[PDB]
């Protein structure tokens, strides 16, 4: 049909720069249920984020022309595939993943794929939709940082707010 | 006015009265 | 008074101040 | 100063200098 | 490392990496 | 600079050093 | 023994040592 090889080197290109890739059983969803998902990435991601029906055979080579590893696994039979080029990459594998749940349906269902590259199992799935933003990764990584500082301030003022505490518990038994 | 004196007179002081302590004691510091 | 008992809080160190915590705590519970 | 002796010389503030190192601190170091 | 070094290390983070070391710090810091 | 070794540079900044370094992530991040 | 000197000597510990210090006054109040 050769519209593959415009598929194939489309995909292949998209591959390069995404920030998520997971490959996802979707065999038996129906198309209202499609365009459900679709309708749940977009209100996050606009164009950022996709999630494609594309025959395992070109999904192959365009991840192979991408240089990634050990994906084979994760294409036995008919697989559609998430993946997100713009934005938090973590959201995308939280809204996929509470939309199975929805669905009623086998959560093993969500094969594996690639978070900025790193390879990821069915089973971590799980840990990564536990996973904060990114931009939440940050403000905490701030307070983890700055707890020293912080526990230090808490620490001599809580001597005050002891007392204060206790008094109020006087108050509060009368 | 030592640690037990000043214990003394909080234990004195009307639901009111440690109202008003708690709310100084706040501005104070 | 109350302005008393604060001027005198004021005048405590901080281990006396944790010893009349402590104190307070200790008349309930 | 080492960090016992640091302990030691804020147990002899009195609870109006407590009250100041607290404010204090949470400026220089934020 | 200075601090400018240690913010630069942390910049090529990915995610999951940041969540490692959110995760280390946090035991370490209490 | 390997993650533990980030944590093992943050542990020998000063506390002077270490609220620099705060103040420059929540610039650089948030 | 001044605030100023007390926060000066802090800026001088290391985090680690920081760390340390608050596991310490936690502990004790």
């Amino acid at each position: 049909r050769q519209q593959k090889e415009l598929i194939v080197k489309e995909m292949s290109e998209i591959f390069k720069k995404t920030s998520l890739i997971l490959f996802a059983d979707f065999l038996g969803f129906t198309v209202a249920d499609l365009t459900e998902l679709r309708s749940r990435l977009r209100e996050k991601y606009g164009d950022g984020a996709r999630f494609r029906v594309v025959k395992n055979t070109l999904l192959n080579l365009a991840l192979k022309n991408a240089e990634y590893e050990g994906y084979e696994e994760f294409l036995k039979g008919p697989t559609a595939v998430l993946y997100v080029t713009e934005g938090d990459p973590v959201e995308a594998v939280k809204i996929i993943y509470n939309f199975y749940k929805d669905k009623k349906a086998d959560l093993s269902r969500l094969k594996g794929g690639f978070l900025e590259g790193k390879k990821f199992t069915a089973e971590e799935v799980e840990n990564i939709a536990k996973l904060p933003s990114k931009e939440e990764l940050y403000a905490m990584l701030v307070g983890r940082v700055k707890a020293p500082i912080t526990g230090l301030v808490f620490a001599l003022s809580g001597i005050l707010r002891n007392l204060v505490y206790v008094l109020n518990a006087i108050k509060e038994k009368k | 006015m030592t640690i037990d004196e000043i214990i003394e007179a909080i234990e004195k002081l009307t639901v009111s009265e440690l109202a008003e302590l708690v709310k100084k004691l706040e501005d104070k510091f």
